[PDB]
């Protein structure tokens, strides 16, 4: 343990915590959350970005001077990522987009740049690793998202043995797609059934998987504390929402429903407790507004 | 002697001597010290119990005529057991003087307000409470003027540090400005600058 | 010993505005949250009406419970008007501050504090 | 009377503001201060001093 | 010794009540406020054409910090540490130690150019003239540390503004 | 003339190198480490020995109140050179 | 290509428009505010640049935060910042602004106005001078004048 | 002063301290677009009243 990287202070945003993380990605909605809560513990966070450096305006007051440092990558340039990650101790991966390009297809951004990240890591001698991948990712799945997912996530477990997997089940929260895109609805009603988990609490379980080192080579599964049937939980947003983008994957995804998986450590194994929607689903949906809760099986 | 030396003013002196023997026998109740300083200043020290009436003295008397008010400042020295001073200035323009009340208070204790006196008052041991804590009874509005609508304690008080409790910065995880325990970028250095050889002698204490 | 009071004269007169102050807060809880449209419910902004009326209750000096009286009625009165802002109000739900240790093991892996 | 007679302890500690945190884990140290040794002089030792222990002071990681 | 502004009785004869009238009612006074905007048109304006043009300024401008140089080649700034003690925003941090020759010379000199006011204390205080607020003031930055200058900025804004310097501090050195 | 740690990146006058295992290199990485070219100590070094035949010797650094304050500067010790301590000039006697 | 050549002919036409034509919101806080008045006579004349004097906060582009920020006004100016519509560029006039500068240790000054809102431009001084603010909003036009907006729409 | 080379205690008068204290009384009965001279005729800057 280096002296430059042994901890100090109180935890506050001028102290030390000793992570040295690179996160990919880190222009989006989780990325932006995962910087925010690394930056408030004092924490030295290394930002490649893809996009206008404007648009990385709001990640400048997440943390202290220097303590993020923004640098430009490309996804197929292996060489800006061996400089991304050389200096890092921890790199974790959140290179997803919903909607395939004529660029980037869902091959080129689920398969090869995290196979590619993690071996670039690997042959860095990084410590810990981190992939975001999706709970129901399945080899069989009808869809290509989570076909690709779990090619991706077969293949970042293969390249990096102490790899660990994060597995959240449906992501809501102020910069989200899910409930965002149920109350601007104005696709149907269906069986399927879905425990949304919030998303402070993946990444309080992000940043509490961090801290150990009994997380190493895991593969944990984020789900949330009560599990609602797709009908009771639109007629709740649009209840909540005081009312009366998309493409074919998407429309694909909502009528799935989330697998169970009891194998796995979920949210109480790290020491964070499960927010309900029903806490949330008025701060998330305030700004739609110009309630019974949903029922849970 | 001459050139470098402000010089000295010993009419002015005697009058504002005689104006304090004039004061301090006028009103025994309450007055208790009266001091004239080297550069032509009078001081009453008076109890706090007459707050009211000796300033009001000084506010319709014929001989006294102090019709405007310049200060109301509170000094916070700890070592005494009423650690705070509550000083008077006021201005009386008819004869062209200024004058000075002082008074004793610690934190419990109110002292009546000077409102019915002069409303400049009003605003001005207000900020008082604000800086201090010293409570001023029967004020028509009195809270705080000056620090922030959740800030505790009071800043001017010489227990409390420079750096204050709490930090204000913006969290997009709540979408709002929070505040959070001090943490500076640099501790504010402190320099040891008093000299250890004694500088007046006219101003030695005696020896204990 | 003998000193000058405030507005109470002993301890019951204390007692009797801090009952007053308890119910015009009880009063206006609901009112307050739903002004600045509040994230919390009406139960946790009492409950946090309680923890600091409770945490400020081992004092028994009629002086110290008198000044904290007109210091409670003077947030009272600012949480009357619209003076403070979101802000203010949420200050006293430390949220984002990060729970500090409080066994001696934390605190011994923590740093030095005690 | 206007005068009312309390024995209770003069205590102000929930008046000032401060945590608590600054209040049962601190130690106040009340002391005359030694004498400089490089200097002769005495009118620093002549009133006492209330000070507070030192806590953890790190170093910045940026500069 | 006092003047009565705003004392002035007006007449009340028929001759100055009719020319009030006819100021009412032609606007006369108006047409007066008319024509020196009308007269404050066709002037020169005094737009200087920046930043092909500059302001006029004073030899002893107060701007970017900058550490000097003696005619020898050797650093001016022997670690006295009076500019960090007489800074009265505690911009100023010294870390000094002697060094291989013996010389007394400083580590670490940095100036916090977000929290310095421009004072001139330290260009003051210095008993040997080595820190010198400089003429330089466009030096704005697009990042918050480029503001936080160590000893190698400084000393590099002293080599690259030393022509300038010495002039300004030769032409000026006899006022102080 | 400055030195070259085997890191890649550049040495200051003082002395001061990250290590190979400090992650601070990562604000260089993109950048530039600015440091200053001209060694105070190297450019001192070829400063010639001013030769006088007094036993104690003035020095302001020249130029009179654009200097450092006058000092006094003995040589009678033949062994070693007498240096000023602020210009670090150094004087020798001629006897 | 063709479709590079012309979404980068696009994304300098649109980037000249933008930065020709930056309407401001002053924050009239402090000293450096009396500073940006006179950096508004005649003399000086920003209006010369396309910079309107004295714009509603509803409307325009950047916004210079021009004094001390202390803990009662943060939530008032993140509220106005929050208000102004995309794009929007801060501009940080004076120490004050910067890192505190003066009052950078007083308990009740926020230690720069960059840890409420993100900021583009820092300009030093206490005051600096109006040449100076003049200079950082050209440095600011021309941190407009190379953003590639367009071409990274069309590389995603 | 305490004796040392530092001040124990500055207070800076405002001149539009008190100024500002009588604003309540001084548009009494005006109309609310006079409060914008009333404010203009006091030299009210906010610098020395806030202090
Ligand atoms: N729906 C959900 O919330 C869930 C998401 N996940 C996974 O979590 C991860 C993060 O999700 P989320 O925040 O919603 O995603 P976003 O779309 O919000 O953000 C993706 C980030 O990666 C960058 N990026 C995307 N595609 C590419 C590419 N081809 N090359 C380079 N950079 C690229 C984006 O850059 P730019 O700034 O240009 O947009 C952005 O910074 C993803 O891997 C996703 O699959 C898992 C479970 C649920
Ligand atoms: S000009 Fe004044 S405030 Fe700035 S570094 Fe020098 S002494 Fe400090
Ligand atoms: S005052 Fe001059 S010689 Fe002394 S430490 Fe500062 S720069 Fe160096
Ligand atoms: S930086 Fe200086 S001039 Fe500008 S507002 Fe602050 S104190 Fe005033
Ligand atoms: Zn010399």
């Amino acid at each position: 343990l280096h002296h430059a990287v042994i901890p100090h202070g109180k935890g506050g945003r001028s102290s030390v915590s000793g992570i040295v993380a690179t996160v990919f990605g880190a222009t989006g909605f989780l990325g932006r959350y995962l910087v925010n809560h690394l930056g408030r513990m004092g924490s030295q966070v290394i930002v490649p970005y893809r996009c206008e450096p404007y648009d990385t305006m709001h990640l400048r007051p997440m943390g202290d001077l220097g303590q993020i440092i923004f640098m430009d990558w490309n996804g197929r340039d292996k060489d800006s990522i061996r400089r991304a990650v050389e200096h890092s101790n921890v790199v974790i991966n959140l290179v997803g987009r919903e909607w395939e390009t004529k660029n980037f297809d869902f091959e080129d951004v689920f398969v090869k740049i995290p196979q590619a990240i993690a071996q670039v890591s690997k042959e860095a001698g990084v410590e810990k690793f981190i992939h975001i991948s999706h709970l129901n990712a399945d080899i069989k799945s009808s869809s290509k998202y989570l076909r690709n997912k779990a090619v991706g996530e077969k293949e970042v477990r293969e390249t990096f043995p102490e790899a660990t997997i994060i597995k959240p089940a449906d992501i809501f929260g102020r910069e989200d797609r899910f409930l965002n895109y149920f109350a601007n609805i104005r696709s149907l009603g269906k069986k399927t059934v879905k425990q949304p988990v919030y998303i402070v609490d993946v990444t309080k379980g992000i940043i509490n998987a961090i801290k150990d080192p009994d997380a190493r080579g895991k593969t944990f599964a984020f789900v949330g504390p009560n599990r609602y049937l797709l009908f009771d939980l639109v007629q709740y947003v649009f209840a909540v929402a005081h009312r009366p983008w998309t493409t074919r994957d998407k429309v694909e995804r909502i009528h799935t429903t989330d697998r169970t998986l009891p194998h796995l450590p979920g949210l109480e194994d790290l020491g964070v407790q499960a927010t309900p929607l029903e806490l949330k689903a008025i701060e998330v949906l305030r700004r739609h507004r110009t309630v019974q809760p949903a029922k849970t099986v | 002697t001459r050139p470098t030396v402000r010089p000295r003013n010993d009419v002015a002196h005697k009058q504002l001597s005689a104006f304090g023997e004039y004061v301090a026998e006028i009103l025994p109740k309450y007055v208790q010290q009266v001091q004239v300083s080297c550069f032509s200043e009078l001081e009453i020290c008076i109890h706090p119990d007459g707050v009211i009436p000796v300033l009001t003295f000084l506010r319709d008397h014929s001989n006294a005529q102090f019709k405007s008010l310049a200060d109301l400042t509170a000094v916070d020295i700890p070592t005494r057991q009423n650690r705070f001073e509550i000083v008077y200035n006021l201005l009386s323009l008819r004869f062209n003087s200024r004058i000075r009340v002082k008074t004793y208070t610690d934190e419990l204790t109110p002292v009546e307000s000077s409102v019915s006196v002069y409303k400049a008052a009003n605003w001005y041991e207000r900020e008082i409470w604000d800086m201090f804590g010293v409570f001023f009874a029967n004020h028509p509005d009195l809270r705080r003027i000056l620090t922030d609508y959740g800030f505790e304690g009071h800043p001017f008080r010489k227990d409390f540090p420079l750096s204050g409790y709490v930090e204000l910065r913006y969290d997009d995880e709540v979408k709002r400005v929070v505040a959070e325990p001090v943490e500076l970028a640099q501790e504010f250095r402190k320099f040891d600058l008093n000299s250890p050889w004694e500088a007046f002698p006219a101003y030695r204490q005696p020896p204990e | 010993t003998s000193v000058k009071p405030i507005f109470s004269r002993d301890m019951n007169e204390a007692k009797r505005r801090v009952r007053e102050l308890y119910r015009a807060w009880y009063r206006e809880v609901p009112n307050t949250v739903h002004l600045f449209q509040l994230d919390i419910s009406v139960k946790q902004g009492r409950d946090k009406v309680r923890e600091m009326f409770k945490k400020n209750a081992h004092v028994t000096d009629p002086r110290v419970v008198d000044l904290l009286v007109i210091k409670g009625k003077m947030e009272l009165e600012e949480t009357i008007n619209v003076w403070k802002q979101r802000t203010h109000v949420m200050r006293f739900f430390h949220e984002t501050e990060a729970p500090r240790p409080k066994d001696f093991l934390s605190k011994f892996y923590v740093g030095h504090d005690p | 009377t206007q005068l009312i007679t309390v024995d209770e302890k003069l205590d102000i500690t929930t008046l000032t503001g401060v945590p608590e945190e600054h209040i049962k884990t601190r130690k106040a140290r009340i002391f005359v201060p030694a004498r400089n040794n490089m200097q002769s002089g005495v009118n620093n030792t002549k009133k006492w001093k209330m000070e507070f222990d030192t806590r953890e002071r790190w170093e910045n990681p940026l500069m | 010794t006092y003047k009565y502004v705003n004392l002035r009785e007006p007449s009340m004869d028929m001759k100055s009540v009719t020319d009030r009238a006819a100021q009412t009612l032609l606007w006369t006074e108006l047409i007066r406020g008319l024509g020196m905007t009308l007269s404050y048109l066709f002037r020169e304006p005094a737009t200087i054409n920046y930043p092909f043009e500059k302001g006029p300024l004073s030899p002893r401008f107060r701007g970017e910090h900058a550490l000097r140089r003696y005619p020898s080649g050797e650093e001016r700034c022997i670690a006295c540490k009076l500019c960090e003690a007489v800074c009265p925003a505690q911009a100023i941090t010294i870390e000094a130690e002697p060094r291989a020759d013996g010389s007394r010379r400083t580590t670490r000199y940095d100036i916090d150019m977000t929290k310095c006011i421009y004072c001139g204390f330290c260009q003051e205080a210095c008993p040997v003239d080595a820190i010198v607020e400089g003429p330089n003031f466009e030096f704005s930055t697009e990042t918050h540390e480029e503001l936080l200058y160590n000893k190698e900025k400084l000393l590099n804004n002293g080599d690259k503004w030393e022509a300038e310097i010495a002039a300004n501090i030769q032409a000026d050195y006899l006022y102080r | 003339g400055v030195r070259t740690s085997p890191t890649g990146e550049k040495v200051t006058h003082t002395g001061q190198v990250y290590d190979d295992e400090d992650y601070r290199r990562v604000r260089f990485v993109g950048r530039q480490k600015e440091v200053n070219e001209n060694f105070a100590i190297d450019l001192i070094a070829e400063q010639p020995v001013s030769q006088v035949g007094s036993r104690v010797i003035s020095c302001d650094g020249g130029g009179g109140a654009l200097g450092h304050p006058r000092v006094y500067i003995n040589l009678d010790k033949e062994t070693k050179t007498g240096t000023c301590g602020y210009c670090g000039l150094q004087f020798r006697q001629q006897h | 290509s063709r479709g590079e050549y012309v979404v980068a002919k696009l994304d300098d036409l649109i980037n000249w428009a933008r930065r020709s034509s930056l309407w401001p919101m002053t924050f009239g806080l402090a000293c450096c505010a009396v500073e940006m008045m006179h950096m508004a006579a005649p003399r000086y004349d920003m209006d010369r640049f396309g910079v309107v004097f004295r714009a509603s906060p509803r409307q325009s582009d950047v916004m210079i935060v021009a004094g001390t920020l202390t803990n009662k006004m943060a939530p008032a100016l993140r509220k106005v910042y929050d208000q102004m519509p995309e794009p929007r560029y801060v501009v940080s006039m004076g120490s004050c602004a910067n890192g505190g500068g003066y009052y950078h240790y007083s308990y009740s000054v926020v230690r720069g106005c960059d840890r409420i809102v993100p900021v583009d431009i820092y300009v030093p001084g206490c005051p600096p001078t109006a040449e100076a603010l003049l200079y950082g909003i050209l440095q600011l036009q021309k941190k407009i004048k190379r953003e590639k907006r367009l071409r990274i729409w069309y590389r995603r | 002063s305490d004796g040392s080379s530092r001040p124990y205690r500055c207070k800076i008068k405002a001149p539009g301290f008190a100024h500002l204290a009588g604003l309540d009384k001084m548009s009494k009965g005006h109309m609310l677009a006079d409060v914008v001279a009333i404010i203009g005729t006091q030299d009210i800057v906010f610098g020395e009243v806030d202090r």
